[PDB]
């Protein structure tokens, strides 16, 4: 079962002529917030997070290659550059500019063809959020290649929590504002009225499902016996109050958000349905031998 | 700002031509102006503490002119340098209180040695400018003995605190011949007459040997003692020369010359005033700015000032006037050019 193009490889197709369509009709012109879906690929991810420990505390950064189906860009691979950073600030003088176009015109006959879609940028430390001249870095970068979004990467809070600290953004254009609040300055910047995020998601192929199922498991009291459906309690207290207000501004709409609002419950329930599932089936391996 | 200083201190110093307060008040806000619209007020203070050292001598001054003046300075400049000048003339009326103390305690329980009369005008060192550590010139018997005593009284009282007597600077005169001249000296002189004294043909190395006198500034007044005295005369030395090194003997002689019964050497202060770094500043400047542009760390208004001492392992580098100045003139663009309505956001840990 792996000659066939499942639902799972069929976004592994780069179709030339519904990309230059695409890119010819330019949907996103009129509305701003027309983009909110970022897939992304398994290996853009582990290159990403290798670059960045790599580098250690100084800042690294690249180019990623993909593409954009209606409202989602889909990337596919990340990219490394040769330039010469500090802990805060970085320049890319010229070295970047040489090994950017010659890398695209070697990947040309390789098989690559995607393009530029986007950078990301590794922050050491300091909170996933668009700088204040990130910020202008991305105006002038969508103000003429409109396919394009800002990706953002903290090392040092991936490394010590261990959840991926990844944050996918995109600008408003200047002249769109919809004083400033104390509570969405400290996980955001000064211009968080200038940019949103998009919600971010990852992919993979069936051939890397395999070789991941078959790699290493061990994991008997460490996966298998784990604490589940408890360590992430205070995941799941968030979850379902933030579920109150987004039922409640659908029900609001009513008087669509409500088809949202089921699935990201349906998603919750799911999630600890699995969790009594482990449950019970490590009570019926374990507890119930020898009477 | 030293030429301003200069002339404020010429024009405070005769009030005679003048001596209405409405000229000098409308000099004083021309001068308060022009330094408005100038900076740098570190170096215009430095000079009011070089001017007012050599305040210490007779007071030859209007003192609530100055009370006002600084009073309206201070009302448009703040604090710090404003509140030490309001301790140099707290300073100066608490000690002639302390004065008048001592001299009514001396007045109820009666001391021989008390019959010289004492003017103690001790000070601060906190505020008062230093000039270095000052050598031990030895003190005559009676004085010493007076000294003694003043001590004694001082340690009493308010405790917490000593008195080290310095001899840079002072005023004294001394009964000398035949009628009896009242001569003016200042500290030094007075400890070469009373050496002089007890015992005549006294050569210069034998002076030189149980005085400690100093060795920079003692050629300020080798040389005003002698090569070039007015026509008062009062002491000269037989070996006649412009430089003396090591042997020249003098000799005391009565040179009674002018009839006048107060000659006084004031004269030498009218002449005494005329006439590797480079690494430490470089160090300096260099910690500086690797601080203001490394640390970027999040802070309000003054977490920074913290972490910036803390990255240094050795103190008195950090000087944290020097981060004052540089985040006062790092506002000139975009970075830390913050509301100072609210100093909350400062570009954080970025």
């Amino acid at each position: 079962n792996m000659q066939e193009a499942q639902s799972i490889d069929e976004i592994y197709k780069y179709d030339k002529k519904q990309q230059q369509e695409i890119l010819a009709a330019k949907p996103w012109t009129k509305d701003h917030h027309y983009f909110k879906y970022c897939k992304i690929s398994a290996l853009a991810l582990l290159k990403m997070v290798m670059h960045a420990r790599s580098g250690g505390n100084l800042a690294v950064m690249g180019l990623m290659l993909g593409k954009v189906d209606g409202e989602t860009m889909i990337i596919m691979d990340s990219f490394a550059l040769p330039v010469e950073g500090t802990e805060t600030r970085v320049n890319a003088q010229a070295a970047a500019y040489e090994y950017m176009a010659a890398y695209i015109e070697n990947a040309k006959q390789v098989g690559r063809l995607e393009n530029a879609i986007g950078w990301y940028h590794s922050h050491p430390g300091y909170g996933c959020w668009l700088s204040g001249i990130n910020v202008s870095t991305q105006m002038l970068n969508q103000q003429f290649q409109e396919p394009f979004v800002a990706v953002v990467i903290d090392p040092t809070r991936t490394i010590s929590a261990g959840k991926v600290n990844l944050g996918a953004f995109r600008t408003y254009p200047k002249g769109y504002k919809p004083t400033i609040p104390l509570n969405k300055i400290e996980d955001f910047g000064v211009h968080c009225k200038q940019y949103y995020a998009l919600e971010v998601s990852y992919f993979k192929s069936s051939l890397d499902r395999k070789l991941l199922e078959l790699l290493w498991n061990k994991y008997w009291v460490n996966t298998l016996s784990s604490s589940s459906l408890l360590t992430n309690a205070d995941y799941t207290t968030g979850q379902v109050f933030d579920l109150s207000e987004k039922l409640e501004q659908s029900e609001a709409q009513l008087g669509d958000k409500l088809a949202k609002a089921t699935r990201d419950s349906c998603k919750t329930t799911i999630e600890a349905i699995h969790g009594l599932m482990s449950q019970v089936i490590k009570d019926k391996l374990f507890n119930q031998i020898n009477i | 700002p030293e030429y301003l200083s200069l002339f404020i201190d010429d024009k405070l110093k005769k009030g005679v031509k003048g001596l209405t307060e409405q000229e000098v008040e409308t000099i004083l806000d021309k001068a308060m102006v022009l330094f408005r619209f100038m900076q740098e007020k570190d170096v215009f203070e430095r000079y009011y503490k070089q001017h007012l050292a050599r305040l210490l001598t007779n007071k030859s001054v209007s003192d609530d002119s100055e009370k006002n003046m600084i009073s309206k300075l201070k009302t448009e400049c703040g604090c710090q340098f404003t509140s030490k000048l309001e301790g140099m003339f707290r300073d100066m009326s608490i000690s002639n209180t302390t004065m008048d103390e001592f001299r009514q305690h001396l007045q109820a329980t009666g001391v021989s040695l008390g019959g010289v009369d004492l003017t103690v005008r001790v000070l601060t060192t906190g505020y008062w400018p230093t000039q270095s550590a000052t050598p031990k010139c030895n003190i005559p018997p009676a004085p010493r003995h007076a000294f003694e005593i003043f001590r004694r009284f001082y340690l009493a009282k308010h405790s917490g605190r000593q008195l080290t007597l310095q001899h840079h600077m002072g005023s004294a005169d001394l009964n000398a011949t035949t009628r009896k001249h009242i001569l003016q000296v200042s500290t030094f002189q007075m400890t070469i007459l009373m050496l002089f004294n007890n015992r005549e043909k006294y050569t210069f190395e034998e002076i030189q040997q149980e005085t400690d006198i100093p060795e920079r500034e003692l050629v300020r007044a080798l040389q005003s003692l002698a090569c070039g005295k007015p026509t008062q005369r009062v002491l000269t030395k037989e070996p006649k020369s412009k430089e003396i090194e090591n042997g020249h003997i003098f000799t005391v002689n009565d040179q009674f010359t002018s009839k006048l019964h107060r000659v006084k050497i004031q004269t030498v202060a009218a002449k005494q005033g005329e006439s590797k770094v480079d690494d430490d500043r470089k160090h300096e400047i260099e910690a500086a700015i690797v601080r203001i542009m490394k640390s970027r760390k999040k802070m309000q208004h003054n977490v920074l000032v913290a972490e910036v001492t803390q990255q240094l392992k050795a103190r008195f580098l950090p000087s944290p006037v020097v981060i004052k100045k540089r985040i006062e003139g790092l506002i000139e663009r975009e970075y830390l050019a913050r509301t100072p309505e609210d100093r909350k956001v400062y570009t954080y840990v970025a």
